[PDB]
């Protein structure tokens, strides 16, 4: 019980997926302007996140791997079509049970819902998972963290662009280019748990 | 709109993307087996010294240089096995395969040990002239693999390379550099009393003292590590009774 | 090549598994009824509708538009429903063309809305009873230099029910024409061969649609009276299309019914005791003509009224003996007129200049009390702008000034 | 220009009468605050300098060495002297020839960013460069190159603060994102252990690596062969950057500013309660291999740049929270993560510039936090 | 009982010495048009017509009904309009007594009028732009009421009257117009006072409460605060102690009671006392050799939040009981900023004058300091008592965020509330300027 | 020419990295080498002109309910033959390109253009629309690779430009370019200067 929290620990800070993998920088800078419409991009791409690894994991371990249907043959050519196929799938019906109720959450994040499918945090997450070869309760809490991570981040990011109300942007970096620069600058703030052997 | 109709194009549009990522996925097997055994022996080739240059070039003197065994590690015995086919790295995750080492002897912090090794033997005609055992251990930020190449009198070095290694280009990187590298050359592993006798001093080595290479500059923990490959690897959980039955003439 | 063939399968089967769930959770959530809306939540004119898209449909296909001028995006923030029932949420495009104190009501943007459940909307105003008339040609006479004074009659003799100042949305048919097509009269010929205007040619491939203001008062039944400037584009490259709506009427004989509709209601004159000001400008002087006239006959207001106006020459100048007339049997009124351009030839022995110098040297600067008073104005740019920042600059508030003008 | 002169200016509206206080008074005085740990840290690299090279060399080699550097014949050309007799005259002319030209330079280039981006920007330029060249210039080793020291400040002023408009308009640490630049970028001249001591060819560790390689036991100063007790790590007479050392001159010169209420001594108990707790929790934990979990909290609160860092570094008023009850949290934050660095990561031997760092995100999550309860405290009608 | 913690209690010389004296002959009156929020004038006088007391002189466009009253009998004079053809004065010149009356009333069936009845007589006197609605400090129309009546019954200005020497003379005029006040609203009405005792009315819905502590526990905003707080549909009246006593001898009497005891002082004022006065007088008829020679400046109401009257604006205000004389600070100085500033004021403790406790200043109306950008040492939050987050508040303000600053409490505010935070900023702005801004965004969308 | 200025279009004046915001993971983590910098360039091109070629022949009978998975599908059958190919014939270059090689699925910039341009126009003008937005990135990944390994290395597609001191030069390698964050500053400043070359791609000030 000790080694999971190890891998929570270490999949929220020490292997961020937005600032120490640096996935899913479209959304992380586009739909960063309110703390609360962050909160819940954050809160619905946890749940797509340990949703979707497990899932994926599972279709892995029983079909895709080196002889698992039939010895002498292997299908790891179909990972990508398999990973975004159970992604899409997850998204879309996920978007029809919330959609039901939820107008509190839905119109709030709204047209990028459906843009948290392309969305590098999802494939990359199921990509490192399937390179690392974990088990089923290990790709759960890898799943989870890589979630926390993420919201964790652009939260971060939203309070930056908050307090930034007060400050005086020169006209050719107004928006973009100096979310780009503050982006950098947390990036650079995040090495400190860079060498740390967890 | 359809159930008919959407049911009906998504198969067709599978069928047919099935058929062309099928094909493009198995025609290709060979030439991939090809180049990710390639990029293994250049590296061999390079540090038994023999130059290569082009594919033909490259498989022609694999085939008739270098001649792969594999090693049982705790006894020191040749064990019969297919060569070209072998992954250790692989083999050292099983616990078929595999024995767990305890804090005492871990040394070099890999946390395991394959049960048969590989080797790989420069033949010059008939004669076996070299052996290459590749070693490895942890540095400060990755997990540093490395080729080094024995006489036959179980106790010379030859030559060195590091060919998987993650550090800091400026810092401890430069374990890949060809001066620290071809420091290497005439070293002895052994002392008299045949007990692991590599140094890595913190300074600059001594004027031709043949225990110790010259220590990375600014590069301490790099340093450590590159100590703790040979300190456990010539130890006796790794190459130490293949090297006494080396040195007693096993070949 | 069994891994073909296993390839093959699983690929098939991996997204028939993906592609039946979707379906079936679809199947299980989303509705499937037959959505209702109500047109003034009322049990007449009510309509039912298929879930989902948008409500800019649903009044098309009802047979209004919406009294919209852009229906794509929703950038000119015409659609508007004054909504008491649940739509759902608010979209800041919405709140960017409703304030938030409008908004509290629910006023909100049409094609933005994506109905997909019950609702009963408001839509006010009586835009379902609008219709139409076939609108005759009388004549097109050039009373300036460029413009084109323009009278239409309904056919059959009746009045438009607009309010005053009420542009129509008129239409155009389609026609090609060329500038050796337009026929000119006697004077204007000249300096349009000065200008050479005779040597572009145009193509009219669709039937342009553009909502001009007419120039009568909504009590002169049986005729209508239209107006139109000169179309002309940067004249260094007059060969793309100018003005497609003053082009077909630029050559058109007179005697051809316009099927035409949608009244307006926009220059609302307040009831009270406000001192009237009307600022000249130029062309699309008629309005002013139709608004003073229904105050003059339609309400019979006897309060203090003006008409200042601009000209750039009497060869420019028209409808004098209107307003003359007018002055003369009226005792509370007054007009001027300045020359933007003055010549030699009309010897003139009045005012000359900009609107905004004769009206700040003649009136304003002695008068008592200009806050109390009220200013309508439509006419050129920069003669509409030098004059609302001598009007700022003197006192009015935003709102006692009413602004309409040519495409705003 | 306006230095030299107050401006003579009167309000204009509403309050007539104003406050004496301006930037101008708050940063001439954190400006003078630093200066009795920039004479002691001249001091020291004089005298471990000059400890180094006679422990080194001798004789005429000792004078091969001297004639063949400018920071050693300028030195003995003033009138001092390079034996091992040395005064503290001498010491503080050697620390002055290695800690000035980086001064300068840091000051030369920042203040040209400085007026180039107040003339593009038609402002008038401002103070609170005062602070951020000295503090600069008092954290980089003795040893470090004058075009690095000008590469750092030109990042620190230009990507950190001229890019968001000036004073009390960033987010992060100016003097300390300079910092990380050079110590992520040329980290060849930024740590081992070459550097820190000023001499030429000497090579010896520091305090904080002797601890995480061979415990309390292993800290011994080669230079002069004693040992290193907590009085002298207290004092100040260890290796390291220029005017970090001293925890007794930072203490004497931030109790001045801590009392005058510029410093914030909300952020510096927070910075201490963290440091305490977990430097408490890691003892009694305790590891058989890592010779860290076991220094205490009066040993953690000396070595290295703790206490420059939360004295000087965690209390910049722009980058930190607004509201006291984040202040705590903030502060707490940066001892802890402080602590964490210096104990369980193994390539860095110290951690309080990325704490500070890593804190400076988090700052204005905490005034969120805090605010938000103060909205749902006023939303209940009580507030 | 409600004690204020975080506060300032500005020490500036020429404290005034608590007696009534009579003050000079007033000659010209005048009824300033820019300090009521938010009006419009519809002028009904023009140069040299001859007025009464209580005849109207503009109305309002944005308030339709209400009525502003000039307050002496007399003869227009001028009618100063600055930029824009903005309002200023309207200078009335003293002659004659012919008034416009009203009906009275016994002094024990006060207490039970009508409402409409009490509405419309105050509508009728002018006496109705007493009442200052909160938030956004406009006077309240005509045809709206409210729970709350907070009538402000000390004073912690600097160089302020003190009530209680005012109350003191007038107390039966006080409670009738507390009776009044009791019989208007719906709700209660809080008359704040410090320790000591005042008349007491005795009605169960009027209530007293005790306020101390230094400024700003006595304004408005903080009894607001502390007794009811009050949002965008919540909305609270106020009105000082000298307009109860007029609304009280109003109804006693049917005539306007006009006559104001404003403290004059400062520190150039020979001999600082309180002095009788017309509302609206000449100040520079009224300061007429009072002050030492030299430039000076002289403000209508204290030196924290008060118009500056010079020219066209040189007659007392509407809402303001005192007037600050002081100098003017243009001098300038070798390294002023770096002295030992033993004659120099600071609520830090970076000068040497916190050390002399007691002490009392010679303020000018320098700035010490250019204008800069805000670093926040922690200078809001020492003087300020509220509940509120100050920092974050202020650079709301400075940002212009209306929608942020409404959320976090720009509605409970007045310019004299953040006079103390432009009191102390380093950067030295000006929040009662910004906060003006941000409430007429506010109204202005609706 | 109609596809001159088709092409031309998202060179500078829709950029997809500056105006729109698509296809920055990428940006961020290829850009350390103009080798892999370049090949980057390439295969997006190619997946985004081959899917927009695709998704445009078949418009008309892709229904409303499944066009996500049927676009995924496409685009990742050709990302799958296009890394067959990679691993076949450029094998370091796939090993340095370790799994972004995969994430050409989830960049958004062809699915993007897949939604908007492909599903409204024809096939011809959908294939240009593709090449003319893989030229638009490929430029932003191109200028970043540049100064990233030439001051990061002192290297040029490897060969060599400034000699390093262990070698013997006089150029010391400024190692913070090996890192992203200098990824995100050099992107930033190069949206600085093409938003003050051409003024109205200004951000207006809310
Ligand atoms: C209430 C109301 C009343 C109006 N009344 C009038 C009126 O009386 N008269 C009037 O003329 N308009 C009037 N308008 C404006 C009307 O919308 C215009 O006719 C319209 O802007 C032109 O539409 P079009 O398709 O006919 O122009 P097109 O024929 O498509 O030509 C474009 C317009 O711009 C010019 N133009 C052509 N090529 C270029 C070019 N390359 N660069 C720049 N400009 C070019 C042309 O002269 C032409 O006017 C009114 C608008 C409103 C809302
Ligand atoms: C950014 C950075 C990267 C570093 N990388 C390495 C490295 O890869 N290998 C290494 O041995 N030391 C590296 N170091 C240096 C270590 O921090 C360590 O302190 C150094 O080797 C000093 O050890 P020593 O004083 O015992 O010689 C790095 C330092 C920094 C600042
Ligand atoms: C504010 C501040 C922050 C610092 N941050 C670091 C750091 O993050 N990493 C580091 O190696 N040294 C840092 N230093 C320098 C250390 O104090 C110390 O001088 C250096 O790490 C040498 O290690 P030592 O403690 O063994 O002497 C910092 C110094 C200061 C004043
Ligand atoms: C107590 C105090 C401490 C300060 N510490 C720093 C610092 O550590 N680094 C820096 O660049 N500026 C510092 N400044 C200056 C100022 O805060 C800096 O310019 C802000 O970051 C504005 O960008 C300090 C100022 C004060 C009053
Ligand atoms: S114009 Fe289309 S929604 Fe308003
Ligand atoms: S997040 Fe990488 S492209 Fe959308
Ligand atoms: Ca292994």
């Amino acid at each position: 019980m000790e080694h999971y929290i190890s891998l929570l620990v270490k999949s929220i800070f020490i292997e961020n997926m937005a600032l120490s993998f640096f996935l899913g920088m479209c959304t992380f800078l586009a739909v960063s302007k309110k703390v609360k419409t962050s909160f819940g991009l954050g809160i619905a791409v946890i749940v797509v996140l340990t949703i979707s690894v497990p899932v994926n994991n599972l279709v892995y371990n029983l079909v895709l791997k080196p002889d698992a249907l039939v010895e002498g043959v292997d299908l790891s050519f179909l990972n990508f079509i398999t990973f975004i196929g159970v992604i899409a799938a997850l998204v879309q019906i996920l978007e029809m049970i919330l959609d039901r109720f939820f107008p509190p959450l839905y119109n709030a994040l709204g047209i990028f819902l459906p843009l948290i499918t392309v969305n590098c945090a999802i494939f990359g997450g199921v990509s490192f998972m399937v390179q690392r070869d974990y088990s089923f309760a290990e790709s759960v809490v890898y799943g989870f963290g890589s979630g926390v991570g993420w919201m964790l981040a652009i939260v971060a990011l939203a309070g930056i662009r908050e307090k930034m109300k007060y400050s005086d942007v020169p006209p050719g970096l107004r928006g973009l280019g100096i979310t780009f620069i503050t982006a950098g600058l947390m990036a650079l703030g995040f090495m400190s748990f860079s060498g740390v052997q967890l | 709109d359809s159930i008919k109709k959407t049911l009906f194009v998504v198969i067709a549009l599978s069928l047919v993307c099935s058929i062309i990522v099928s094909a493009a996925a198995v025609g290709l097997r060979d030439k991939q087996k090809e180049n990710a055994a390639l990029d293994k022996q250049s590296k061999i080739l390079q540090v038994a010294g023999i130059e290569a240059k082009g594919s033909k070039q490259i498989v022609e003197l694999f085939n008739k240089s270098i001649e792969p065994r594999l090693v049982d590690f705790n006894t020191g015995d040749f064990v019969e096995g297919d060569a070209a086919n072998y992954d250790q790295r692989k083999a050292a995750k099983e616990a078929s395969e595999s024995i767990k080492l305890t804090a005492e002897q871990d040394k070099a912090k890999i946390q395991r040990r394959a049960n048969v090794g590989v080797v790989y033997l420069v033949k010059d005609g008939d004669k076996t002239s070299k052996v290459i055992l590749p070693v490895h251990g942890n540095g400060l930020w990755s997990m540093m693999y490395a080729f080094v190449a024995v006489e036959t009198d179980g106790n010379t070095v030859s030559g060195l390379t590091y060919y998987e290694q993650g550090e800091t280009p400026g810092l401890g990187g430069e374990v890949e550099n060809p001066a620290w590298r071809a420091q290497w050359v005439g070293k002895k592993l052994f002392d008299e009393n045949h007990k692991p006798a590599i140094k890595i001093v913190k300074g600059g080595a001594p004027q031709g003292s043949e225990h110790g290479v010259d220590g990375l500059s600014g590069a301490t923990l790099t340093s450590n590590g590159v100590q703790n490959t040979f300190d456990f690897w010539l130890g006796d959980m790794g190459f130490g009774p293949f090297l006494t039955k080396v040195r007693d003439g096993g070949l | 090549m069994s891994t073909i063939i296993f390839g093959v399968v699983m690929f098939t089967l991996i997204i028939l598994a993906l592609v039946l769930v979707i379906l079936f959770a679809k199947s299980k959530l989303v509705p499937t009824g037959d959505i209702t809306i109500s047109i003034n939540g009322d049990p007449e004119k009510a309509i039912v509708t298929q879930p989902g898209g948008k409500l800019l449909t649903a009044l098309a296909g009802a047979g209004v538009f919406v009294s919209s001028a852009c229906g794509g995006g929703g950038s000119c923030g015409q659609c508007r429903v004054k909504i008491k029932s649940g739509g759902g949420d608010i979209l800041p495009t919405e709140l960017d063309h409703i304030s938030k104190g409008e908004a509290r009501e629910g006023e909100r943007l049409a094609c933005q809305v994506a109905v997909k459940a019950d609702m009963d909307l408001e839509l006010p105003e009586e835009i379902f009873g609008v219709k139409k008339w076939e609108c005759t040609v009388i004549s097109n006479d050039n009373k300036a230099t460029f413009i084109k004074e323009l009278k239409l009659a309904i056919p059959d003799g009746e009045s438009v029910p607009f309010r005053a100042g009420g542009y129509i949305q008129i239409e155009a048919p389609a026609h090609h024409v060329k500038y050796a097509d337009f026929d000119v009269p006697e004077k204007y010929r000249g300096d349009w061969d000065k200008f050479n205007l005779f040597r572009y040619e145009s193509k009219v491939d669709e039937p342009i649609i553009r909502a001009y203001s007419m120039a009568n008062y909504p009590e002169e039944f049986g005729i209508i009276m239209l107006n139109v400037r000169i179309a002309t584009p940067p004249p260094n490259n007059p060969n793309v299309p100018p003005g497609q709506m003053s082009s077909y009427i630029w050559s058109l004989k007179a005697g051809d019914k316009c099927t035409i509709s949608g009244p307006f209601g926009e220059f609302f004159a307040k009831d009270t005791d406000a001192e009237m000001v009307f600022i000249g400008g130029g062309a699309g002087m008629a309005p002013m003509r139709s608004h003073i006239f229904d105050q003059l006959k339609r309400l019979k207001s006897k309060r203090k009224m003006s008409y200042w106006y601009g000209a750039r020459s009497k060869r420019e100048m028209f409808y004098v003996e209107d307003f003359d007339g007018l002055a003369a049997e009226n005792d509370n009124f007054v007009w001027h007129c300045a020359l933007s351009d003055p010549q030699p030839e009309d010897n003139w022995t009045g005012y000359t200049g900009f609107i905004h110098n004769v009206l700040y040297e003649n009136y304003l600067k002695d008068h008592e009390a200009p806050e109390d008073c009220e200013y309508y104005m439509c006419g050129p740019p920069m003669m509409n702008a030098a004059v609302i920042n001598m009007l700022k600059n003197l006192g009015v508030e935003e709102e006692n000034i009413l602004l309409d003008d040519f495409g705003g | 220009a306006t230095l030299f002169y107050t401006p003579g200016l009167v309000t204009k509206r509403s309050s007539h009468v104003r406050d004496s206080v301006d930037l101008k008074r708050i940063m001439i005085m954190v400006w003078l605050a630093v200066f009795p740990a920039m004479f002691w840290g001249m001091y020291n690299a004089g005298g471990q300098a000059i400890a180094a090279l006679n422990h080194l060399y001798s004789g005429d080699q000792l004078a091969a060495i001297v004639a063949g550097n400018w920071h050693y014949w300028l030195t003995e050309m003033l009138g001092g002297t390079m034996s091992s007799d040395a005064g503290w005259g001498s010491k503080m002319l050697l620390g002055a020839t290695y800690f000035l030209p980086i001064y300068a330079t840091v000051f030369i280039v920042g203040g040209f960013w400085e007026v180039l981006f107040c003339m593009v920007r038609k402002h008038e330029v401002n103070e609170g460069f005062f602070v951020t060249s000295i503090l600069f210039a008092l954290i980089v080793p003795p040893t470090l190159p004058l075009w690095q020291a000008a590469l750092g400040i030109t990042f620190g002023v230009v990507v950190a603060k001229e890019v968001f408009g000036g004073t009390g308009r960033n987010f992060l640490n100016p003097a300390l994102a300079g910092r990380a630049f050079l110590f992520f970028a040329y980290p060849a001249q930024i740590s081992g252990d070459l550097v820190w001591t000023a001499a030429d060819g000497y090579s010896g560790a520091t305090a904080l690596s002797q601890w995480a390689q061979g415990g309390a036991g292993a800290l011994i100063n080669n230079a002069t062969g004693q040992t290193i007790t907590w009085m002298d790590a207290f004092i100040g007479n260890i290796p390291g950057s220029i005017g970090e050392v001293s925890t007794l001159a930072l203490m004497i010169g931030a109790a001045f500013i801590v009392y005058m209420g510029i410093a914030s001594w909300r952020i510096i108990g927070g910075v201490m309660i963290g440091m305490i707790l977990l430097s408490t929790l890691f003892n009694v934990i305790g590891s058989d291999t890592n010779a860290m979990f076991n220094m205490p909290w009066h040993w953690h609160l000396v070595l290295g740049g703790f206490a420059f860092g939360m004295f000087f570094m965690a209390t910049d008023p722009v980058s930190a929270s607004f509201t006291n009850s984040g202040k705590w949290a903030y502060g707490i934050l940066i001892g802890v993560m402080c602590v964490l660095i210096r104990v369980v990561n193994p390539a860095y031997p110290e951690g309080m510039m990325l704490a500070i760092l890593f804190a400076n995100l988090f700052a204005p999550l905490f005034d969120h936090v805090v605010v938000e309860r103060n909205i749902k405290r006023r939303l209940a009608r009580y507030g | 009982m409600i004690t204020i913690k975080k506060g300032l209690d500005l020490p500036i010389a020429g404290t005034p010495s608590q007696v009534i004296s009579d003050g000079k002959a007033i000659k010209k009156v005048a009824l300033l048009g820019e300090e009521y929020v938010g009006m419009r004038p519809t002028m009904h006088v023009r140069v040299g017509d001859e007025v009464k007391k209580a005849q109207i002189l503009f109305e309002d466009k944005k308030n339709p009904g209400v009525k502003f009253t000039s307050p002496v009998s007399g003869k227009v004079v001028e009618i100063n309009r600055g930029a824009k053809r903005v309002l200023q004065s309207v200078v009335i010149e003293v002659a004659g007594d012919d008034q416009v009356t009203f009906d009275k009333f016994e002094a024990n069936q006060l207490a039970s009028l009508n409402r409409d009845a009490i509405k419309t007589q105050l509508v009728e006197s002018g006496l109705w732009t007493a009442f200052r609605t909160r938030p956004f400090s406009k006077v309240p129309a005509i045809d709206s009421t409210s729970e709350a009546i907070f009538v402000t019954a000390m004073d912690t200005n600097p160089l302020a009257a003190e009530p209680t020497v005012v109350i003191n003379e007038q107390s039966e005029a006080f409670v009738a117009g507390l009776d009044v006040l009791s019989a208007l609203t719906t709700g209660k009405v809080y008359v704040c006072k410090k320790g000591t005792s005042l008349p007491r009315s005795q009605q169960p819905n009027v209530e007293e409460h005790v306020f101390d502590g230094p400024h700003p526990a006595g304004l408005a905003g903080t009894h607001m605060h502390f007794l009811y707080p009050v949002s965008a549909d919540h909305v609270a009246w106020s009105i000082n102690y000298q307009d109860v006593i007029a609304v009280g001898q109003l109804f006693l009497t049917g005539e306007l009671y006009t006559q104001r005891v404003v403290s004059l002082a400062g520190p150039v004022v020979n001999k600082p006392r309180l002095v009788r006065t017309v509302m609206g007088a000449s100040l520079e008829q009224l300061v007429d050799s009072e002050i030492m020679p030299g430039e000076v400046r002289i403000i209508s109401g204290s030196v924290l939040s008060g118009t500056k009257a010079t020219g066209p604006h040189a007659y007392l205000g509407r809402y303001h009981l005192q007037v600050s004389v002081l100098r003017e600070g243009r001098d300038k100085e070798l390294f002023g900023w770096a002295m030992p500033g033993k004659n120099k004021f600071s609520v830090t403790r970076s000068f040497l004058g916190h050390l002399f406790k007691g002490q009392v200043y010679n303020m000018t109306t320098t700035t010490n300091g250019s204008d800069r950008s805000m670093v926040p040492i922690g200078n809001y939050e020492k003087v300020m008592p509220l509940d509120m987050e100050p920092t974050l508040l202020l650079r709301d303000l400075c940002a212009g965020d209306s929608d942020s600053a409404v959320r976090l409490g720009a509605l409970e505010l007045d310019e004299e509330d953040l006079a103390l935070c432009t009191f102390v900023c380093p950067g030295k702005y000006e929040y009662g300027q910004l906060l003006r801004e941000c409430l007429d965004k506010i109204e202005k969308e609706g | 020419k109609e596809l001159k200025k088709s092409v031309l279009a998202p060179v500078l004046d829709n950029n997809p990295i500056a105006l729109q915001v698509l296809g920055v993971c990428s940006a961020l983590a290829v850009t350390t080498k103009l080798e892999t910098a370049f090949v980057m360039t390439l295969a997006v091109m190619f997946v985004t002109a081959l899917s927009n070629f695709f998704v445009s022949l078949i418009r008309n009978h892709i229904p409303n309910s499944v066009r996500i998975i049927v676009q995924m599908a496409i685009i990742a059958s050709l990302v799958i033959v296009v890394d067959q190919i990679l691993k076949a014939y450029l094998y370091d270059i796939s090993k340095q390109l370790s799994v972004f090689v995969g994430l050409i699925i989830t960049n958004c910039i062809v699915m993007g253009r897949a939604e908007a341009f492909a599903m409204k126009s024809e096939p011809i003008p959908s294939f240009i629309d593709g090449i003319g937005n893989g030229l638009g990135y490929g430029f932003v990944l191109m200028t970043v690779g540049f100064f990233r390994e030439l001051l990061g290395s002192g290297k040029l597609f490897g060969l060599e430009v400034l000699p390093l001191i262990s070698n013997g030069g006089w150029y010391q390698p400024n190692g913070l370019m090996l890192l992203a964050p200098s990824a995100f500053f050099l992107i930033g400043f190069m949206i600085w200067a093409i938003r003050t070359f051409k003024p109205e791609q200004v951000e207006a000030k809310e």
